[PDB]
């Protein structure tokens, strides 16, 4: 099965950064402003088979806006993402939250409070109310410590397939081949061992 | 009265350990984090054949899938006393078998030695079969 | 070819644009984002509104149409006050005639919902714009034209919906106060047709889909309208009976009348009363037999999520909780009222069931309510005991650990109240819990941990006497509960909860002094077990009682031969032998805390001493080799052994902050020389191996040496009494250590703690040290504005802690500043603007407060020369970049801080209070007023940043600024006025004189 997912939210929220961690694994640190949207597939393996989402990632820059609610069109789910340590994001929900449901009226929707790693924390559990006379599920967040990461989808996914026990399964995991060392690559392979082991590895603090 | 009406159960779990797994991207010059949890090396009964499996926390998404290869060669990384990197081949997390420089990082260099013992382990018994 | 639409020389091709606008949103990977960058340029192209008739008329994709809207909606919102009034109309005309067309084919109205829901928001937009001084017959027309046609009425509501959510629900941002004013008293004189419209229909019935359109729009009206539109109609009863039964109605009238139970309503009539209680009853009674009897597990229905349930029984928490929290005192006195009372928290009992995170929230909101209201309201309990004993189980049941901050006191605060309501109903509830657990039937580690949570959360609410019983019999069950169950893994779950429930006893512990003695040894024997999560708890729960119970560890209890903090100092290398150095620090924290209490000097500082004793002896040791032989420093193992040393100090300086003093002077010289040592080190490496040094153990470890040592002398000055020690002691040879240090490295090298370090050291003693803050500056300022100068992303915490040092150093030592050259000082306005341009709120904030301080510090100076220099060189640069942060859009969560900064700046000139002209000879009447300049360099400079504002909307904005620079709420709303105006074209210039 595929949805239709659309992500929004203000600029700097980690939108594109969530999106990249569940397609790729990577914690992408840099701000760089989506243009207009990225759309990714994303699949889940689930207990009642393979979820696809077509996952809409817009910009929250009002400048890089590209077609705005244009990308909310045909949207069967949608996360409305804010940055915990940021109030105006979370003051910009009602905003997108408007401009979400006028385009998608009877759509499965998850407020994501992202950030909630970082100590000074600005957007306090007990402001966060904007969900429940919308009808939205709502989830503290990390992109960066992986905090509740899967829930959006899975949420999302329970409802779309409206099986309320589908959970997220392992993936099957064929039996890798073996492997034939190329002896013309030899060199080249030293090269690139020599660079990979001379970058220091990011965040030699955290825990893993 | 009648009544009311993975792919890896063909292998061993030799060694386990929570790690954070990240490939090198030359392009940008810089590791990515492919993935973090138990990184667990599975004997396959039939084979005896021993490979590299690691699932994500909470998605259970594979993040590396490869045969310890005998010729692979844990390498320490500048920054680091508690990760390694090697060549891989041949690794199928994401599909198609693809070549990638591994660096992996566990909690401690205790794990990290521990981690190089049984890769070795393992190579050798990649060896035999 | 899809960029042949991008070509506007020619006609524009529509099945072209079709395709473009096909592949997009039903296209993949490549071709959908070539198609995306294609659509995006067409869309902003300014010219490609001329293109929307064509498209609206000719093209066969409701996308395309779609599109074509979005970009009228930019030209409506933005440009519309340029076209000829003719064209205004035109579009108007055919705007209504596309809707009205799509609204009159059954097939279209069915399948084009995005298409016509989109097309009345471009039509609400027009109405912003043209409506009613443009338009006094739209009301009259709409209202006729929803007779004509049922398609037609219904979405006329959802014209009426949008049009009073962007009038009263969003106008707040996006209009001037004067223009929202204008529609809101423009909606509310014609609100009696439009009601009179919406009651007609819910009253005349038949079409579902009209009646909850119609319903939708009603939800809306209650944020705003009066309400004898509610109370002196049947619409009440029609929302409480018939809308309540068919489930179509029935989520959109319930959440209408949780709106109704918020409206302003006169306090002292009774046929409002009555009727407040009247549709109540009648919502309730229509639950009841429409929807599930009070009986019904909402838990499972809720569970297995079935069509709308979910949403429903969310809406009816949110209805009961509403109503319930303003009339429940309706429902208490009149005795024939109790059932609805009892039933609508007995629907309330069963929601807060529902396994539902957030929906538990919104109930534990009510119940915090009720049960605050028990504890402190007259003859009020007795009516809710049943419901309250139901209460108890659920808190019980779904206690969370005290890391949820929020929820574990909301739910304690809950329980508390609850305990105090009956403490016998809620000890037979925690205990025969307990039994259910001792007995196997409900045990688990998520069911022990919950009920230890719940156990500990009511500590200080019964009597002394009743809660020793009940502590006593709490621990012998959970005691003989640890014995029966097998294995590491249940025993220390059990042992866990144990250490927690006792540490949340503490008035029990003081009591009890043999008790306390073997729950302290019973913990040490802890920090030997190596199984996960022991040892953490056993120190976790060692430091918690200390924190609570430290007087009882530094008196000699009766029948001890001395101080328990003696006897825990006697045997502290056993006690820690096992422990990990964080759990180290933790235990030297906890033995610090006990110190502290000890207001004999002699005596603490003996304490102090022996409690040192191994990281001094350690220290000794090294510090004698590390210098006899600098080398031994660059073993790996000593390096962390000096680290762990310096932050068992810290962990010890915490805790004891003044009375540290002692043990900072015994290593404190020695220290400063380590500092220095490793500082070379450091330096030596990245020479040697390149900045990558700077990411190797070895050298991350040296950098540890020198955080925790900053984090050390920061940690003390921050907690010292004695200041004049402090800065005849330890300042001096601070500053020599550190400061050249930093300089003096490349910038990968230099540690942001140090600036950290030094905004304490100004913080605490910097009045006392003025030659010591220009050293600090002289070191810092330049190196480390170059560090973060060439980007707003490199080197975050140098930013960040750079903006503080200099904060600080205005506010205590602006000395420092009046003595820097003219050249340093410019640099200083520079980086203070440069903080302004910031995202990081961090830095933003502490910009524009440097800004304020640094004008406030020269208004303080009166009529000299520097102050009246300042001004000539600054002023203006302070008005600009200013309003450049205001105005560009990308600074908004700085807003009040930059109104603050600009009101005092305007307010300076329209006091009189510069003393010099600001504007420099010959360009302008020598006679002229810095007031007169000032409006002409605002006007010239609005003009040329904004040049489609006219004359007369920036002499109207800034006229206004000006008299309401003494009124910052004023003010602000006149910059906000301004920030909707120079979004659009034609603002009217009278908007500025909203009063
Ligand atoms: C003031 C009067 C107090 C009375 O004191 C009584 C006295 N007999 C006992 C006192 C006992 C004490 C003070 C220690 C207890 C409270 C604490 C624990 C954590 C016991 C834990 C388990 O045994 C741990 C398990 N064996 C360890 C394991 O294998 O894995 C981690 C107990 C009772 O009779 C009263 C509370
Ligand atoms: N601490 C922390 N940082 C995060 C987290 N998620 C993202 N970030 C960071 O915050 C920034 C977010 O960037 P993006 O993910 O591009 O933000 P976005 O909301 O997609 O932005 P636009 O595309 O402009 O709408 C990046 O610097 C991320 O590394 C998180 O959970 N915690
Ligand atoms: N000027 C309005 C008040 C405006 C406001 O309170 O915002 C009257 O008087
Ligand atoms: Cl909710
Ligand atoms: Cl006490
Ligand atoms: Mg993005």
């Amino acid at each position: 099965v595929q949805f239709k997912l659309v992500l929004v939210g203000d600029g700097g929220t980690g939108k594109t950064t969530f999106v990249k961690r569940h397609l790729t694994g990577e914690f992408e640190k840099k701000y760089v402003a989506t243009l207009g949207v990225e759309v990714h597939p994303l699949v889940f393996h689930t207990n009642r088979g393979p979820i696809k989402f077509n996952v809409w990632d817009t910009a929250g820059l009002e400048k890089f806006g590209g077609l705005r609610d244009g990308y909310y069109i045909q949207a069967q789910c949608a996360i409305i993402m804010f940055d915990v340590t940021s109030r105006v994001t979370y003051k910009n929900v009602p905003n997108w939250h408007r401009d979400l449901v006028r385009v998608c009226e009877n759509i499965p929707i998850v407020l994501c409070g992202n950030k909630v790693d970082i100590k000074d924390r600005k957007v306090k559990a007990k402001s966060i109310v904007f969900h429940r006379k919308k009808n939205l599920q709502y989830y503290d967040i990390s992109a960066k410590s992986n905090y509740n990461f899967e829930k959006p989808f899975l949420w999302l996914a329970r409802k779309l397939i409206g099986d309320p026990n589908l959970e997220f399964v392992a993936m099957p995991a064929a039996a890798p081949p073996e492997v034939v060392m190329d002896p013309a690559l030899a060199a080249q392979y030293e090269h690139d061992l020599e660079v990979a082991q001379t970058t220091a590895l990011p965040d030699e603090d955290d825990d893993l | 009265f009648e009544p009311v009406v993975t792919m890896e159960e063909d292998e061993e779990v030799l060694y386990k350990v929570r790690a954070k797994l990240f490939r090198f991207d030359a392009d940008a010059k810089e590791w990515k984090e492919r993935g973090t949890g138990d990184c667990k090396f599975l004997k396959n009964k039939k084979t005896n054949k021993v490979r590299i499996l690691m699932r994500r926390d909470k998605t259970l998404k594979i993040c590396a899938n490869h045969i310890i290869a005998p010729e692979y060669t844990l390498k320490p990384n500048v920054g680091s006393d508690r990760s390694w990197v090697y060549a891989c081949t041949a690794d199928i997390a994401e599909g198609e078998a693809e070549a990638f420089t591994f660096a992996i990082r566990f909690g401690s260099k205790e794990n990290a030695d521990k981690f190089k013992e049984e890769f070795e382990k393992a190579q050798e018994i990649n060896k035999k079969a | 070819s899809m960029e042949g639409i991008l070509d506007f020389s020619n006609d524009l091709d529509i099945a072209l644009l079709d395709q473009v606008v096909s592949t997009f949103y039903q296209g993949e990977g490549v071709q959908q984002k070539q198609a995306q960058e294609i659509l995006t340029k067409f869309q902003d192209n300014p010219d490609a509104w001329e293109k929307v008739d064509q498209i609206l008329q000719f093209s066969t994709n409701p996308q395309s149409k779609f599109i074509a809207l979005s970009i009228l909606d930019k030209l409506i919102t933005r440009k519309w006050k340029l076209l000829p009034n003719d064209h205004r109309i035109g579009i108007r005309n055919f705007v209504v005639g596309m809707i009205i067309s799509m609204c009159q084919d059954d097939e279209v109205f069915k399948t084009q919902k995005n298409l016509i829901n989109k097309s009345d928001l471009t039509l609400v937009q027009i109405l912003k714009q043209e409506w009613p001084q443009n338009w006094p017959e739209f009301i009259p027309e709409l209202i006729g034209s929803s007779s004509s046609s049922v398609n037609v009425c219904e979405n006329n509501m959802i014209v009426l919906k949008l049009l009073s959510e962007e009038v009263f629900d969003f106008s707040a941002e996006q209009m001037t106060q004067a223009k929202a004013l204008h529609l809101k008293n423009s909606m509310s004189k014609e609100f009696e047709q439009i009601f009179k419209l919406c009651f007609q229909v819910l009253e005349q019935g038949s079409s579902s889909s009209l009646i909850v359109a119609t319903l939708e729009s009603l939800l809306r009206y209650l944020h705003w309208i009066p309400y004898r539109y509610i109370y002196e109609t049947n619409i009440l009863e029609l929302l409480s009976t018939k809308f309540m039964t068919s489930p179509d109605t029935r989520a959109i009238t319930l959440k209408c009348l949780t709106e109704v139970s918020n409206l302003k309503i006169p306090q002292d009539n009774d046929l409002i009363k009555r009727q407040t209680v009247l549709f109540f009853q009648n919502t309730l009674q229509q639950i009841a037999t429409s929807v599930m009897p009070v009986t019904a597990d909402l838990k499972a229905t809720y569970a297995n999520a079935n069509g709308n349930d979910q949403s429903f029984l969310q809406d009816l928490a949110m209805f009961l909780t509403t109503y319930l929290a303003r009339n429940r005192a309706l429902l208490e006195s009149d005795e024939s009222l109790r059932e609805l009372l009892l039933n609508a928290h007995q629907y309330l009992i069963q929601l807060s069931k529902i396994e539902e995170r957030e929906l538990f929230k919104t109930t534990l909101d009510y119940w915090h309510n009720l049960v605050a209201d028990l504890f402190y309201e007259p003859l009020k309990k007795h009516i809710y005991e049943e419901i309250c004993s139901q209460l108890r189980l659920v808190i019980i049941e779904n206690m969370v650990r005290p890391e949820e901050i929020q929820l574990y006191k909301s739910e304690r605060e809950v329980l508390v109240y609850l305990t105090h309501l009956n403490v016998i109903d809620t000890e037979e509830i925690m205990i025969s819990k307990l039994a259910r657990q001792i007995d196997g039937s409900e045990w688990s580690w998520h069911n022990i941990n919950t009920l230890s949570w719940a156990i500990g959360s009511i500590s200080g609410t019964m009597s002394e006497d009743t809660e020793k019983r009940f502590v006593v019999t709490v621990i012998k069950d959970l005691l003989g509960l640890c014995e029966q169950k097998r294995g590491k893994d249940n025993k220390a779950v059990v042992a866990r909860d144990i250490m927690y429930v006792v540490g949340e006893y503490p008035r029990f512990l003081k009591a009890h002094w043999n008790f306390l003695r073997t729950v302290i040894l019973k913990l040490f024997e802890f920090m030997h077990e190596t199984h996960e999560g022991v040892q953490d708890m056993a120190c976790d729960t060692f430091i918690k009682i200390v924190q609570k119970c430290k007087y009882h560890f530094v008196i000699q209890q009766p029948r001890e031969s001395e101080p328990f903090i003696q006897t825990i100092i006697r045997d502290i290398q056993k006690t820690t032998a096992d422990l990990q150095p964080q759990q180290v620090h933790t235990f030297y924290k906890a033995c610090g805390i006990i110190i502290s209490e000890e207001r004999s000097v002699a005596e603490r500082n003996r304490l102090l001493s022996d409690l040192m004793q191994l990281p001094n002896m350690a220290w000794d040791t090294i510090v004698e080799q590390s210098t006899a032989n600098p080398t031994l420093l660059l073993d790996s193992e000593t390096v962390k052994i000096i680290a762990n040393i310096i932050k068992t100090n810290v962990a010890v300086c915490t805790s004891m902050g003044a009375d540290f003093y002692p043990q900072l002077g015994h290593i404190y010289y020695n220290m400063l020389q380590l500092y220095r040592a490793v500082s070379s080190m450091i330096s030596t490496q990245v020479a040697a191996e390149g900045l990558i040094a700077t990411k190797t153990p070895k050298v991350r470890g040296l950098r540890t040496i020198k955080k925790e040592i900053l984090k050390l002398v920061e940690t003390y000055i921050s907690k010292a009494r004695n200041l004049d020690d402090v800065v005849k002691v330890l300042v001096e040879p601070l500053l020599n250590a550190v400061l050249e240090d930093y300089m003096n490295n490349v910038p990968d090298a230099r540690d942001a703690e140090v600036l950290n370090c030094m905004t304490t050291v100004v913080e605490k003693v910097g009045h006392m040290i003025p030659q010591g803050v220009i050293l600090i500056l002289q070191s810092v300022f330049e190196c480390t504005l170059d560090m973060i100068n060439k980007d707003f992303t490199e080197y975050p915490e140098h930013r960040v802690e750079f903006y503080k040092l200099l904060k600080v150093i205005n506010e205590k030592s602006f000395a420092a500043f009046l003595e820097l050259p003219p050249a340093a000082f410019k640099l200083f306005v520079d980086a203070i603007c440069w903080a302004f341009k910031h995202n990081n709120r961090d830095v933003e904030v502490n910009g524009l407060q440097i800004a304020l301080d640094l004008v406030k510090n020269i208004e303080r100076m009166g009529n000299v020369p520097f102050a009246n220099e300042f001004h000539k060189n600054y002023f203006f640069i302070f008005v600009s970049e200013t309003f450049f942060v205001l105005t560009d859009s990308d600074h908004k969560s700085g807003f009040s801080k930059q109104a603050l900064l600009l009101m005092k700046l305007i307010s300076l000139v329209y006091d009189n209070k510069i003393s010099v002209p600001l504007y420099q000879e010959a360009e302008v009447p020598q006679g002229t007023s810095n007031q007169v300049y000032l409006s002409q360099y605002l006007a010239n400079m609005l003009s040329n940043a904004f040049p489609h504002l006219t004359s007369e909307q920036i002499a109207s904005f800034l006229s206004a600024l000006t008299k309401q620079c003494k009124d910052l709420v004023v003010f602000k709303g006149t910059l906000r006025d301004f920030l909707v105006q120079i979004k659009e074209v034609g603002g009217d210039p009278t908007d500025y004189l909203f009063a």
